[PDB]
């Protein structure tokens, strides 16, 4: 019973989240074909996919326990077949900033994607079901990675044609959206956590790291455009990708297999792994080279995992099922709300309009300060 | 006190190229944003391209996108303007502008700029 949808919704998130051009959006967006400008790209494109991430994840999550979720699935579909027509053939600063408008609405919606299984899953095979599809969506992920590196060297590919991959990916996994069977109920519209300081606090990191995590992952590639032009040096950003993204992975599956109290060793760790990922950070600000670059970006991207898995372990370690959807959903919307006013003090042309040879500085001190700030209240 | 001049427009053939030079002086400029704006009769004052002086970063107008550049020769405290393939729809007066570095900078805006040119006309004739 629970073999079909589980299988239905694994084939839609695997085709979804492949995508061989995402690593290569930055030389692509800054190649002969659309002819945009770095500083155009991170100070005026860029922003938009945050700001329109916070405004529409609240209305988003309301329709979708809703509507029963397939139908906000389909959207998110309908939303990916848009924001790659766009980006195939959209022009100008302007569609570009509609496309990271879609994109946010995209990565609003993929709550539907998770939140689903609940719904036409039994509770006891909840478990195995979520990992499954968290699974299969990072394996497509770095799949579509693998590929586009191979395709780009190899076959000598274009950036167009990674594109035309990504949509057709996209418009097959939107097919397999239309024969999810409908979800007959939905927990809250359909069917005080925080008073314990150690969700309190244990959410505030998970929000504060995740909002930097955003923040470096969305100009990690206008820094390495910085460092090694793509117009005049060849680029790895799909292999990169990949090996950041199976670290991260290892790291994830590492923190769970082995066993230790987090209660007393959770805060040095985490405080050590901010520590990191404020060095890897000044690593890829200061060095002038690009395998250096990449390096602190495998770090940081590891390390983070290693972070946010710890963190997420203690959130949930006694939330109930039904908590975990609205507790995660406030520490989302609270690391978009902190990761919005990062950007439009920073990137955002009305505030500091900093370029990315300075902005990996911030994200640094960033990280220092939250380390710094949650090692205090130690004596006294 | 800052004194924008213009040099290099004229009648050009359709489909040509063209390069424009805007000399600032009277201070010394190092964070300054140098901007070009155009004006033809019967319509508003429209951006063109910008260049920040300090970091280099450079803003177009998606009209001119992909066929004009700026691009900045400090040797002579002059930004440069070229303009390739040149249309009918690019007949106007053009205004390089200077607006002083500082928070909350919209770039695009006419209104931001407290220095500007006496304009250097730039008719394209198509045969
Ligand atoms: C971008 O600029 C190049 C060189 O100026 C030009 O050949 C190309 O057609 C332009 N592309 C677009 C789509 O603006």
């Amino acid at each position: 019973s629970w073999i079909y949808p589980t299988v239905i919704l694994c084939l839609f998130g695997f085709f979804s989240m492949m995508r061989p051009s995402e690593p290569f959006l930055i030389p692509y967006l800054s190649g002969p074909d659309k002819n945009l400008t770095s500083a155009e790209i991170t100070n005026e494109i860029f922003p938009v996919w945050t700001y329109s991430y916070l405004v529409l994840l609240l209305p988003v999550f309301v329709l979708t326990d809703y509507v029963r979720y397939k139908p906000v699935i389909i959207l998110q579909g309908i939303s990916f077949i848009i924001t790659w027509l766009l980006l195939l053939f959209g022009q100008g600063v302007k569609t570009m900033q509609v496309v990271e408008f879609f994109y946010g609405m995209v990565t609003a919606a993929e709550v539907a994607y998770y939140a689903y299984i609940y719904s036409v899953v039994s509770p006891e095979h909840y478990q195995r079901v979520s990992g499954y599809c968290r699974s299969v969506t990072l394996a497509a992920y770095t799949a579509g990675s693998v590929l586009a590196q191979l395709l780009v060297s190899l076959a000598n590919m274009s950036y167009f044609y990674l594109n035309v991959i990504s949509l057709a990916s996209v418009s097959v996994a939107f097919l397999f959206s239309l024969f999810l069977p409908m979800p007959k109920k939905s927990m809250f519209f359909h069917a005080e956590c925080y008073s314990s300081k150690r969700l309190f606090y244990w959410s505030l990191w998970w929000a504060f790291a995740t909002a930097g995590f955003n923040q470096v992952l969305n100009y990690v590639q206008i820094l390495w455009d910085y460092k090694a032009p793509s117009q005049d040096s060849s680029i790895y950003n799909g292999a990169v990708e990949a090996i950041a993204t199976f670290g991260g992975a290892v790291a994830a599956f590492a923190v769970g297999y082995v066993k230790v109290n987090w209660d007393l060793l959770g805060e040095l760790a985490l405080v050590v792994f901010s520590v990191v990922n404020a060095g890897s950070l000044f690593l890829m600000h200061y060095t002038a080279n690009i395998w250096a670059c990449y390096a602190g970006y495998l770090i940081f991207k590891s390390s983070y995992m290693l972070l946010i898995t710890i963190a997420v372990f203690q959130i949930a370690v006694n939330l109930n099922v039904e908590r975990y959807a609205l507790v995660f959903g406030i520490n989302t919307f609270i690391a978009l709300v902190i990761q919005t006013i990062m950007t439009v003090i920073v990137v955002d042309q009305r505030g500091l309009n900093l370029p990315v040879s300075i902005q990996f500085l911030v994200y640094g001190s960033y990280f220092a300060v939250i380390a710094g700030i949650f090692l205090m209240r130690s004596m006294y | 006190q800052v004194q924008l001049v213009e040099s290099g427009g004229g009648l050009v053939q359709a489909g040509d190229s063209l390069r424009l030079s805007c000399a600032a002086s009277g201070r010394t400029f190092s964070n300054y944003y140098m901007a070009w704006f155009r004006q033809a009769p019967g319509k508003e004052r429209e951006f063109v391209a910008a260049i920040r002086l300090s970091y280099g970063s450079t803003y177009y107008a998606d009209s001119v996108r992909g066929r004009f550049t700026i691009s900045k020769d400090n040797a002579k405290n002059t930004v440069n303007l070229r303009m390739n393939s040149l249309k009918s729809e690019d007949t106007a007066i053009y205004y390089c502008a200077a607006a002083e570095d500082r928070w909350a900078l919209a770039v695009r805006t006419a209104t931001t700029y407290n220095y500007w040119g006496q304009g250097t006309q730039v008719t394209v004739s198509s045969h």
